[PDB]
């Protein structure tokens, strides 16, 4: 019970981040992130 | 980004003719190395606003309370009271550049609308300022950051060598500063419709390829009449076969040149892409140190705004 | 140690698993194979003559005759030569373009560290690990992400004796007790001392300056020989 | 001192001028010493 459905682009989930005057925020923790990229010669 | 056209090799070359569409076999392939030639500039052209215009996929957006230590970023920033969602700079960039369409539609020039829309660019724009304004340089190599604003000026400063106590005791002098640099953009934009001639040439070099695509019909090409009706009614089959052929010959070679220098001004539209893909992570996104590259003088921050078949950069420099 | 080998482990298991990520390199395959086989399907086109067969044409109609055919079915054929070599310039400019973008990354990612934001991967670089690819080559980017985070209290500057203390490295935080100073990159939580903050201006001329107790690392060593040296000198009275 | 750092000596550099380098701990100390004459008259009276 699948078709072709039809919708408008999503543009990404929208997260509003907080300000303030005295506010910050500063990481805790962390992590070591490994990437790959593939370019023609 | 690029107006993205597609042209039918039957319809430009000969069209409603029975006669000429076998005489068209006689020379193979020409259609599917035309057309999927114009086909990937079409798509090349999708390619360079994903590559530019969204740059991250994470929607910022603004606090309703501002407070950014003097600053006013109401020109640069998209009006939500507006029906079209735009900043008041993008308001000028959008009317400074100019059916003919309808005309070139009828001879079977065919314009592709665009994948990404206007209003989904000033979508980007606004998430990439919002991101600018509270997360700093926090948000493009991860997680965005809660960081305030006042704050954020004195690393920028400590970045191209001057000590943040210059921002805390000229944080007045540079409100005033920035809010007058920022409205001298406007004025200078709104009087000077010149300046966003590099977009004008781009819309340009398009209106005068199609529209040189269209008057080479008009030429006979040594027959003796460029309409094909003539022709068929005027010459015997036998003998109209080599009239249509010296149409087919000359509009196949004026369909081949068309092609020919769209391939070329797709490389040079793609390599200014990829310089704006380029300015848009290191200067917007982050701070770079390089000179003469965000702009004249010690780089501060970069502002992206929204502009037709392009992208313009507002850089704060510290001269 | 268990953040990198975990890390090249699903570099191995997304390599093995998906095969498309190197369909960049496909695509040049791709390319090449369908100009190769355009310019050879050509030759069967008549190009507006009689036959494609040049022995057919030679064979059968007169010298007269034959030449006219095959003029047509040369020029036809220089055509599709001339634009299968058009095509080639067009695809060489293309990866003389990606091959400068490789010898850059190359350069400044790999041999060299890059601050260039988006240029050597998502994150603060790190190093860069080259692999050998069939028509191109691949890069391994390691860089460095924060993952949690935690909203805290700050403040520009420090008020202790009326002028405002700047700190030297790092940004003011505090969970609602006492400041303290950390970087920007990670939270290492230290105490506001001389050593760590440097005195410029004063309290007036800060914007949301607050009061707090700038630590002296001197004052409590100079306080306690003001203690023993008098206890000293009140033996040397006796 | 806190500005600057000691290197090589006046006669290696090209140029160098004579000047005098604030320590901040010779006048704490000095005014400490003071006190300390101060405190050993406050003993012996």
């Amino acid at each position: 019970s699948q078709s072709i459905i039809a919708y408008t682009m999503s543009l990404g989930v929208e997260n509003s981040v907080a300000y303030s005057n005295n506010s910050i925020a500063i990481p805790t923790n962390f992590t070591i992130s490994v990437t790959t990229e593939i370019l023609p010669v | 980004s690029m107006t993205k056209t597609s042209v039918d090799c039957t319809m430009y070359i000969c069209g409603d003719s029975t006669e000429c569409s076998n005489l068209l076999l006689q020379y193979g392939s020409f259609c599917t190395q035309l057309n999927r030639a114009l086909t990937g500039i079409a798509v090349e052209q999708d390619k360079n606003t994903q590559e530019v215009f969204a740059q991250v996929k994470q929607i910022y957006k603004t606090p309703p309370i501002k407070d950014f230590g003097g600053f006013n970023f109401s020109q640069i920033l998209p009006d939500p009271s507006k029906p079209s969602k735009r900043s008041f700079i993008e308001d000028l960039l959008f009317n400074k550049v100019t059916d003919l369409i309808c005309a070139q539609k009828f001879n079977g020039l065919t314009v592709l609308p665009p994948l990404l829309t206007d209003e989904m660019i000033a979508q980007y724009t606004s998430a990439l300022l919002a991101g600018t304004i509270t997360s700093g340089w926090t948000f493009g190599a991860g997680a965005a950051l809660q960081i305030p604003f006042a704050m954020q000026m004195a690393y920028r400063f400590n970045g191209i060598g001057v000590t943040q106590n210059v921002l805390y005791e000229n944080q007045k002098l540079i409100a005033n500063q920035f809010n007058s640099a920022i409205g001298k953009i406007q004025d200078s934009l709104s009087s000077t419709a010149s300046a966003l001639g590099k977009l004008q040439d781009v819309v340009n070099q398009n209106a005068q390829a199609l529209n040189t695509l269209v008057k080479q019909l008009s030429s006979n090409f040594g027959a003796i009449s460029s309409v094909l009706n003539d022709i068929l009614s005027r010459l015997d089959p036998p003998e109209a076969e080599v009239q249509i052929d010296r149409l087919i010959t000359g509009r196949l070679q004026s369909l081949q040149t068309y092609v020919t220098q769209q391939l070329i001004r797709a490389a040079e539209i793609r390599a200014s892409a990829n310089l704006a893909a380029t300015k848009m992570s290191e200067c917007v996104l982050g701070q770079s140190k390089r000179v003469d590259f965000c702009g004249k003088g010690y780089h501060l921050m970069s502002f992206p705004q929204s502009a037709p078949h392009g992208v313009v950069f507002l850089h704060v420099t510290y001269v | 140690a268990n953040q990198f080998n975990s890390a090249i482990g699903k570099i191995q298991d997304s390599l093995s698993s998906t095969a498309s990520a190197l369909g960049k390199l496909q695509d040049v395959v791709n390319q090449n194979a369908q100009a190769l086989n355009t310019l050879v399907k050509q030759l069967s086109s008549n190009f507006g003559a009689i036959s494609s067969v040049l022995n057919d044409i030679l064979s059968r109609l007169d010298p007269p005759e034959a030449e006219v055919q095959i003029d047509r079915l040369i020029t036809g054929r220089l055509q599709s030569l001339q634009t299968y070599v058009t095509q080639q310039l067009i695809r060489a400019a293309e990866i003389r373009a990606s091959a400068n973008l490789a010898a850059t990354k190359m350069s400044e990612c790999v041999l060299g560290q890059s601050k260039r934001v988006d240029f050597c991967g998502k994150g603060y670089h790190l190093m860069s690990f080259p692999q050998s690819a069939p028509h191109g080559v691949v890069f391994l980017h390691v860089t460095y992400v924060p993952a949690q985070e935690k909203n805290f209290t700050t403040a520009p500057a420090i008020c202790h004796d009326g002028k405002a203390h700047f700190p030297r490295e790092g940004v003011f935080v505090s969970n609602g007790t006492h400041w303290f100073v950390t970087q920007r990159n990670f939270y290492e939580p230290q105490i506001i001392t001389t050593d760590n903050t440097f005195v410029s201006g004063n309290c007036d001329v800060v914007i949301g300056i607050v009061n707090n107790t700038v630590y002296d690392p001197l004052q409590p060593e100079l306080d306690s020989f003001k203690e023993e040296l008098d206890k000293y000198f009140k033996n040397h009275t006796s």
